[PDB]
């Protein structure tokens, strides 16, 4: 979960909860 | 006592605002002062050293000691702070908003100070009444904690506290405010330790001036900038030249004798033995052993912008400029990188020297660099090779 954020964020240059927010859904 | 302390992080993220929350929170017991956002957030600028810095200088002390307070309202501002060492702070607040914390600037920081030689960093996350969950709290805490880590700091046992700067300045007693600063002051008076004097440092003194007195010896003046000189005091000549040894017969100040040398004082000493051309402007007098000479090492560098008068032109690798260590300066040839052929101007980073004489230099001293009189950059010891 903790990587697949940090790849997300680092992909979409997003804020760490956009990214959680993301992710989670 | 007295420590320099200062808030670092990302922009946005709330440094001048957690500023003025220790500012108003110490105001209790009237250690601080209330004190508004935005006077803070016009920081003065200063041309000091041909460099320009916005610094807003916040002072304030607590029963255990008065703290210097460092803001600075943007990246570069920080980056110039750092490197050109206006006020060395030996504990950094590292602001980390509770939402979006690693950010590059973050990221740079972190670094940065690690280069510069701040000690020790507290972790406190703002921005928190933003915030309505606790595991992405958790996730940001493991990840400042891992980035930390991964410079050298502590990171695991780096105490972490969390609220929010607004509700610090709105006066509410719920944790994350009043509370939150309290701890934070907490943690800014018990994990930082008492930094160390400069009476109490070894002793050092650049040599500015050479003189020769009749039945006396070789006189060298300048100001000591650490530890104590006294007469029978084992000193060393380190720096353009080999170590050379002597040994103190005599400190005068206005051709009258002082018990001993101090540290701040402009005084001059008396050297047994060694001849008025053995020694120049340029060496340092040191405690044997306490510091050796070095013509290759790796710093921290700050290349100004033409805006700090700085320089039209980028850095590139066999660009050989002056460097200025407190009484001289010496011809050194920068040496990136791999990867780094084009420095660019407002940029900072790790760059090789190769001086053509050896300085007395260890890590933490802080030069200038310039060519013809106009200085295009400045930096700081990271590291020295023989
Ligand atoms: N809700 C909330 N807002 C904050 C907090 N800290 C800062 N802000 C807002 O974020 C803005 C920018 O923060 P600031 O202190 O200026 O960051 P800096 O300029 O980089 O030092 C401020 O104008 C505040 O209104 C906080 O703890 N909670
Ligand atoms: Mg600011």
């Amino acid at each position: 979960k903790v990587g697949v954020i940090k790849a997300v964020r680092e992909a979409t240059g997003l804020g760490l909860k956009e990214a959680k927010d993301l992710v989670e859904s | 006592p007295h420590v320099n302390v200062g808030t670092i992080g990302h922009v946005d993220h709330g440094k001048t605002t957690l500023t003025a929350a220790i500012a108003t929170v110490a105001a209790i017991t009237s250690g601080g002062e209330a004190k508004d956002y935005a006077s803070i957030d016009s920081a003065p600028e200063e041309k000091a050293r041909g460099i320009t810095i916005n610094t807003s200088h916040v002072e304030y002390d607590t029963p255990s000691r008065h703290y210097a307070h460092v803001d600075c309202p943007g990246h570069a501002d920080y980056v110039k702070n750092m490197i050109t060492g206006a006020a060395q702070m030996d504990g950094a607040i590292l602001v980390v908003s509770a939402t979006d914390g690693p950010m590059p600037q973050t990221r740079e920081h972190i670094l940065l100070s690690r280069q510069v030689g701040v000690p020790y960093i507290v972790v406190f996350m703002n921005k928190c009444d933003m915030v309505d969950d606790e595991e992405l709290l958790e996730l940001v805490e493991m990840e400042v904690r891992e980035l930390l880590s991964d410079y050298d700091f502590p990171g695991d046992d780096t105490p972490i506290v969390k609220g929010s700067a607004t509700e610090a300045l709105k006066g509410s007693q719920e944790k994350y405010g009043q509370p939150a600063v309290v701890e934070l002051l907490n943690i800014l008076d018990t994990y930082i330790p008492e930094p160390e004097r400069d009476i109490d440092k070894a002793f050092l003194m650049p040599i500015e001036d050479v003189f020769s007195i009749s039945g006396r010896g070789t006189v060298v003046t300048g100001r000591v900038e650490s530890g104590i000189v006294k007469v029978g005091d084992e000193i060393e000549i380190v720096g353009i030249r080999d170590t050379q040894k002597t040994t103190c017969t005599g400190v005068e100040m206005f051709r009258k004798l002082l018990d001993e040398g101090r540290a701040g004082e402009n005084c001059g000493v008396l050297l047994r033995g060694t001849k008025r051309e053995d020694v120049q402007r340029g060496q340092v007098l040191a405690k044997p052993g306490s510091i050796t000479p070095h013509t290759k090492f790796d710093a921290e560098v700050y290349v100004l912008s033409k805006e700090e008068g700085g320089r039209h032109t980028p850095f590139l690798n066999g660009y050989r400029p002056q460097f200025y260590f407190r009484t001289t300066d010496v011809t050194g040839a920068i040496q990136l990188q791999d990867g780094t052929e084009m420095v660019m101007p407002g940029d900072n980073v790790e760059m090789g020297v190769e001086l053509i004489h050896p300085i007395a230099m260890d890590k933490g001293l802080r030069f200038a660099i310039r060519e013809g009189g106009r200085t295009v950059g400045a930096g700081v010891v990271a590291n020295v090779n023989v």
